[PDB]
């Protein structure tokens, strides 16, 4: 199924919704496109318009919320969307950072409908949308010369990853005699800077990061349990061909898909030994 | 040379239905697949089984790569059940493998006893005749009289007379006692396990017409036989007294070991616990299928497990199936229902 | 002087009856009388006691000087029979001088050996026939009775017993005795059980056949035979007598004639007063004895009633005479003759 | 009871029937008379005539013949009667001898109308009476002087040669007579001496018991009492008692039952005897 020319500018993101039927893109045009994909057809739906510069990405909320869509630019803002009754609306605006925002991720439905948000100018936001609709986030210093993901833990002690321009990978857990995400671990491992950083949904005792690199290569990062601490683990020994942009984990049977520079996309998973392999 | 913003990329993504996401190196396209998973494959079998409800190839798959000795005779006896059919199968199951005398010579009335009795009997008094035998060690004569009269309560006052001094001190007088006085209760819980094919038939002989019963007293004994060494066994009279729930609770007891002894055959975390909950479900399936029978909590619980499994292979039609099944009053079964009908839909 | 004809004499001549006849002193009349002989009068008493069908006077008269005593008992049992009757004297003659139930079945237990096993197989399997024989086959008896017991079967109710007498009652009298009674007969009792325990068949036989009156007859009697048969005549006199069958008491009453006609020989009497009162004892003890029970056919019996006939028309009492004889059988031309010589002597 | 002149002339005989009832009797006025007896009343039937002189006796022929009598008297002569109807007729006349004839007797009846015959010729005849009517007797010679008895034994328990009679006679002799088939007649079978005088009468007693009893009476005021327990053994003499009696003894009769002997006498008496356990005789009832 192909749904070519989406865009006439170069496109940086395309995510399915929780039914993973409805699609959305986003490019340097400075929009956002909402298609519907059946078999091998497709259907243009809107084109949210808003942002002042390229946009980078963007993340469906959980359906319990209602039907939203949020997004981030290079502009150093983020947007949130709606489609009630059957038109797409720019409902909030969180612009809290000084640098392109790049990554925007909703946590998990049980937290509420929270936002994830890591920017270039170091810092990474969290954000809730109170009863009447304004937003009083939390904003904490995570990374020097600036921060590329981040990645919230799957649900129970909040967890999320961030990984920043200075190549390390970071974990973070919320505090009450802080009220706010401190910082539990550091993980050294990259030698440039990290591109994207993905905690796989997987509920077994181990928990699974992957980490994606300008240094052309990825690592997992795992923890056996609290006591534990985070053993790295190189996807393979060779380095790869390109700069690896990004890591997503499937919701069953924890499979990594990496995207390279090399336009290409390899596939994995574990095995007995406990290294990774081509699934 | 190394640059901040918008290089070129894939930018993949997975979605639900195990769905890949991705950006056409033109970078003007978005293409979305579902890539083949070495390892994991929809569920035909199973969705042409339970449509066609002919579980013989399932079953011969399951059979011909079963796991430990155990699991050989579930699948086994779900093999047999399955030609034979229930009701024959319970059939095959629950089965099994001087007159005269000529008086002679003289005689006569020696000791008191005996003329006392005899006088009795012929002035017509058969009701005194054995009360006096029964007032002495004459019990085999108390019993031949009564074995002539109408008389009930005289003609079981003897019984109750046998019984009192003999029904302990062999088994088949104890065995009797129960089939004189209509009653099981004291086979199915002291009659040893062993000769259980008996205390089997004096359930479906004493509450021939009275249903309830006869599945309260042979589940009783099931259970009996499950935790007195005889698995099999109990098995077989649960499925004849229509309890899945029995057979249910067995099986989720016995399915940790059951996923360690494949996590032992070099297999990832992953092969175990995916192979386990499979066996599982269509050896629950198959069973469901031939007995008389959701309520209970872990078997939910692990229902919804294998229906996730199932849409990530992307057979949201077999993963229907079993959400119908599922009680439509747990909400998770409820958030799934929806999101199924969506994803396919 | 002497002369050859024509002289005076009384010229006598007995007659029937009893009767002299003789020329009166003046020699031209005539005298017919009945002379008086000692040891020789009418009987009065019988005549009375037969015309009345009261002998108590009789039974009394021969209660004061009786013989020997075995006739001695026997004018004491007609004694008691003219006072209770019959009947109350058959009531007194024949006359005789819950539990444990606690079991609770305890503990684990099991059947042991393929005996036990099988039985079981059979209660169960709802084939109680089955299991009634094999009970059997293997010595199980109570065990085939407990179960039948229960059963409402015949056929097979009875198959039980008939195994219980089979190797019983031979061993144990009451066996036997169930045996008899089980099987509704009497036969055996009446044949083989102890003489001494009479009183018991002859209830037997009265529980058995209370409306066959015929049965119940035979058997007594046949019972009556043995009782005699073994040293028990004052017994077998009672149950003859509730057979009705004079017969019987008139034969050993026959047979034991001859001796008692002995012991009054030697009681230094002739020939003439022995045959004369052992006769009529014979015959008063018969008529008495003939009232109570329910009756002429026997010969001997005829010949000596013919015979008292015979000694009482001498007495004169041609009356008592004509009563003997007419319980006769009137087909006996002796009966028949001397019927014709009394009604013309007496009438 | 008494029944009063019955003849004017004096009366020698008087017997009653087989049934004890019809009584006959003869005097010397040469008639016989009939009468019927009944409790303390008789009544005359009838008077038979034709004898020529006194009448000695009269004996009843068994029923089953009828009506019939006999009589014997001086005359010689012996006349049957017979009662057909009420009425009585001379119907046969037996005579044979040639003196006085003293007794006449029927037989036991098994042997049909037989009459035994007494005369003072010394002779005995047996007479019986054909199909038609007539006779045709036995004579023998049995007593020197004469005789004056003939009495039959019971008739033996139908051989005729086990028929006996005994006679008496005036030459003091008891005879006893047996019928001979190859002789055709009665004879000698035994001559029983005890007697001194004439014999007056004799009876043969009917007891059926063992023994046989024999009774003679005679003009020596005796009365021999003859026994016998052989057929062919002898007969034992046994006076009645032992001394004389007061007169002349002229008749004995024996009972019908119990064997008890009737005597009468010429003192005009009549006495009864029974035999006892020593085999004696002694009186039968209340002595005078």
């Amino acid at each position: 199924v192909v749904i070519a020319n989406a865009h006439n500018e170069l496109i940086h993101d395309a995510v399915l919704d929780y039914y993973g039927k409805r699609l959305a893109t986003c490019s340097s045009d400075k929009t956002i496109k909402i298609f519907e994909v059946e078999g091998e057809t497709h259907k243009l739906i809107d084109t949210l318009t808003g942002h002042e510069g390229p946009v980078w990405r963007v993340d469906w909320a959980h359906p319990k919320f209602g039907t939203i869509l949020a997004s981030c630019s290079y502009d150093g803002k983020v947007l949130i969307w709606k489609e009630e009754n059957g038109r797409w609306s720019q409902i909030a605006v969180h612009a809290v950072h000084s640098a392109s925002v790049n990554s925007v991720q909703w946590a998990p439905h049980e937290y509420g409908p929270l936002l994830l948000v890591a920017s270039s100018d170091g810092k990474v936001s969290v954000v809730e949308f109170k009863e009447n609709g304004t937003t009083s986030p939390i904003i904490i210093d995570a990374h020097a010369i600036g921060v590329n993901s981040a990645s919230w833990a799957p649900a129970t002690s909040r967890k999320f990853v961030t990984g920043g321009a200075d190549n390390l990978v970071k974990i973070w857990k919320y505090n009450s005699d802080a009220q706010t995400y401190v910082l539990e671990s550091t993980l050294e491992g990259h030698s440039d800077w990290v591109r994207d950083v993905a905690w796989s949904p997987t509920v077994l005792l181990r928990s699974y990061l992957a980490s994606v690199s300008q240094d052309r290569t990825c690592i997992i990062w795992t923890q056996d349990n609290e006591q534990g601490p985070w053993k790295k683990t190189l996807l393979k020994e060779e380095k790869f061909p390109d700069v690896l942009w990004r890591a997503s984990w499937s919701l069953s049977g924890n499979v990594l898909a990496l995207s390279g520079g090399d336009n290409k996309v390899t596939l994995w998973k574990e095995n007995l030994e406990g290294k990774w392999e081509p699934a | 040379a190394p640059t901040w913003y918008g290089e070129p990329s894939p930018a993949a993504h997975w979605a639900f239905g195990g769905k890949l996401v991705q950006i056409t190196p033109d970078g003007k396209g978005v293409s979305i697949t579902n890539p083949k998973i070495s390892g994991l494959e929809s569920n035909t079998t199973l969705s042409e089984a339970l449509k066609t409800k002919d579980f013989k190839p399932l079953i011969n798959q399951r059979l011909v790569k079963v796991i430990d000795d155990v699991n050989e005779e579930d699948w086994n006896l779900l093999e047999k059940l399955s030609m034979d059919g229930t009701e024959e199968f319970l059939k095959e199951a629950l089965a099994f493998d001087e007159t005269n005398f000529q008086p002679e010579g003289d005689f006569s009335l020696s000791g008191n006893i005996e003329q006392t009795i005899s006088k009795n009997l012929v002035s017509g008094n058969i009701k005194s005749a054995v009360k006096n035998s029964l007032e002495n060690d004459l019990l085999m004569e108390a019993m031949v009289i009564a074995l002539d009269s109408n008389n009930e309560r005289l003609k079981e006052s003897v019984k109750n007379a046998y019984f009192a001094k003999y029904g302990s001190k062999s088994s088949l007088s104890r065995i009797l006692y129960s089939i004189s006085k209509r009653e099981v209760d004291d086979l199915v819980e002291n009659l040893d396990v062993s000769q259980w094919k008996f205390i089997s038939k004096a359930i479906q002989n004493l509450y021939p017409n009275d249903i309830a019963q006869r599945n309260e007293m042979l589940i009783k004994l099931g259970d009996r036989l499950k935790e007195n060494g005889h698995r099999q066994d109990s098995l077989t009279l649960y499925l004849a007294a229509g309890s899945l729930d029995k057979v249910a609770s067995i099986w989720l007891s016995e399915f940790p070991d059951l996923e360690d002894k494949l996590k032992k055959d070099n297999k990832t975390i992953y092969e175990a616990h995916s192979e386990c909950l499979t066996e599982f479900i269509e050896r629950f399936t198959v069973f469901s299928n031939f007995i008389n029978g959701i309520n209970n909590e872990q078997l939910i619980a692990k229902f919804l497990e294998f229906i996730n499994l199932t849409t990530s292979t992307g057979n949201f039609e077999l993963a229907t199936e079993f959400l119908n099944s599922l009680p439509s009053d747990n909400e998770e079964v409820k958030t799934e229902k929806a999101r199924v009908l969506i994803a396919s839909g």
